[PDB]
């Protein structure tokens, strides 16, 4: 995921936290996310095929990927000590989270970032995140967090970027746990050729920060170019019937 | 107890009500 | 055909007054609030069962602010500041070293710089809150453009839970320092005399209307023990022994 990574347009004013912070950071500091992030607990069905878990009792189980669960590493860029997921590069990703302010309202806006060229097999802008963020799922529901939008800009004839329009982001994953927020390139106007994010959170109670990363354009590609059907795999239960042609070990 | 504080005077008083007023809902939750 | 008219009367008055006890008058106990008490300025306690009054008003005025250590202070309080959880669901007024501002359930309804309300323009801080409302209001100093420096959050849910009206302070009661709130003490009533005389004429009536329905029953030719009720057995007397030890 260092491919993209998003450049920011040359010739701007920041601060001594980088171009991830901004003009002034009024609650935003790099060494600014807790390090145990890990979940709710999942409560098991009553009934569930290939579950060992006992009839006479509710269960609950803690589970999460692998990286995106807190820890401490390397120092980064701005300075902070955190293990970042996904196979990021601390010597190349700022980081910047409001983690133990529970006294003031915190807010950042951060600096132009430079979109690549319109392409059909780069569809999206991802921001990896943590913490409790606000997003609507497909239905007009919403879960509750706080705010970080990403709003859109174009650039003139010289440099002076207008900018225009503020969107939310798609959120699938665990709450406090890092994941992806995804902004599709579809949202924006046929001409959007900068962004940048825009962080609030008002809120003080010692559960609501959510810690941000700059954004990027992803470099994707098939999972079958990936594992390639001929490396030993390990298929779970559920996800061997859809991934027919990748081999299981023997 | 966490801070010595002695109890209130209430200012109690009466009044006649009807068969359907209410002073509003009760706060139950967020 | 006289004793016919009474079990239609007196089963329809009945009913009539007895489908109509829960839409009279009631006599309601009302309870009220406020801080002073024996004008000495001092905690008190005051755990409402309900978790939450109906109202709330603090008035607040500048000088007990201006007159402040430079220590911060807690100038009004609704739970003590050390509780479980007081900064969620409670309301304080706190006027920390660098700014005064008022707080509820997690929420920083308004906040202002201390330097400006050490001015001779303040001269209150109205902290009401009720339903569909809990706006801050300093009264005094504006909003750079043209505000009087009002909050919002209109949420009916925001209504401080209250234990006590906990602050820190001591000395004798500055004038204008005010805090009012009204329990809600709706289930605590006594019905009026036009309910008891429902009540009771509801109940004489049902009684007549079966007493003229049984005497309308015996238009047959009968009116007004048998050898069952006579009789004692080792079943019941197994029965009643074993109801009598597993009572014990």
């Amino acid at each position: 995921p260092n491919a993209g990574m998003l450049q920011p347009v040359p010739g701007q004013a920041f601060g001594p936290d980088g171009p991830l912070g901004g003009i002034s950071p009024v609650g935003f500091k790099p060494e600014g996310v807790g390090e145990d992030l890990k979940s709710d607990p999942v409560v098991s069905k009553p009934g569930l095929v290939n579950s060992d878990a006992s009839p006479n009792k509710p269960n609950a189980a803690i589970t999460d990927s692998a990286g995106t669960a807190g820890g401490k590493g390397p120092v980064g860029i701005n300075g902070s000590h955190a293990a970042l997921p996904f196979g990021l590069d601390p010597a190349r990703t700022p980081v910047m989270g409001s983690y133990g302010e529970n006294n003031l309202a915190a807010t950042a806006t951060s600096a132009w970032y430079q979109l690549p060229p319109r392409s059909p097999d780069r569809p999206l802008v991802v921001v990896s995140a943590a913490g409790a963020i606000w997003s609507y799922k497909e239905d007009g529901d919403f879960i509750y967090g706080q705010s970080l939008k990403l709003q859109w800009g174009v650039t003139g004839p010289d440099g002076r970027i207008q900018p225009l329009g503020q969107v939310f982001p798609i959120d699938i994953g665990p709450q406090p746990a890092w994941r992806n927020l995804r902004f599709p390139l579809a949202w924006a106007p046929p001409e959007a050729d900068v962004a940048r994010i825009v962080a609030y959170d008002p809120n003080l109670s010692p559960e609501q920060w959510f810690a941000f990363t700059p954004p990027r354009v992803p470099v994707l590609e098939s999972l079958q170019r990936l594992i390639g059907s001929a490396t030993p795999v390990l298929m779970d239960i559920a996800t061997a019937a859809n991934f027919p042609c990748q081999r299981p070990f023997s | 107890t966490l801070v010595d504080a002695p109890p209130a005077q209430l200012e109690l008083g009466t009044a006649t009500r009807s068969g359907l007023w209410s002073p509003g809902k009760i706060r139950i939750g967020p | 055909r006289g004793t016919r008219w009474v079990a239609t009367i007196a089963g329809l008055i009945g009913f009539v007054l007895s489908v109509a006890t829960p839409l009279l008058p009631v006599v309601q106990t009302t309870a009220m609030l406020d801080w002073p008490q024996r004008g000495q300025l001092g905690s008190v306690t005051a755990p409402l069962i309900s978790l939450t009054p109906v109202d709330f008003t603090a008035t607040v005025p500048c000088d007990v602010v201006r007159a402040m250590p430079p220590a911060g202070g807690v100038v009004l309080g609704t739970a003590p500041k050390q509780g479980k959880d007081a900064n969620l669901q409670a309301l304080f007024v706190v006027v920390s070293a660098q700014r005064v501002d008022v707080t509820d359930r997690n929420v920083v309804i308004l906040s202002v710089p201390r330097e400006q309300v050490t001015s001779p323009q303040c001269q209150r801080i109205e902290v009401t809150s009720t339903h569909a409302g809990t706006f801050a209001n300093f009264v005094g100093l504006k909003d750079p453009s043209g505000a009087p420096l009002r909050s919002g959050f209109p949420d009916p849910n925001l209504r401080p839970q209250i234990v006590g009206v906990f602050t820190d302070l001591t000395g004798p009661a500055p004038p204008g320092l005010a805090v009012s709130a009204t329990i809600d003490t709706r289930f605590s009533t006594r019905p009026t005399t036009l309910k008891l005389l429902a009540i009771i004429g509801a109940i004489v009536a049902t009684v007549v209307a079966l007493i003229a329905l049984w005497r309308l029953d015996q238009l047959d030719g009968r009116g007004s023990i048998p050898a069952s009720w006579r009789t004692f057995t080792l079943t019941d007397a197994v029965v009643i022994f074993g109801f009598l030890l597993w009572h014990v």
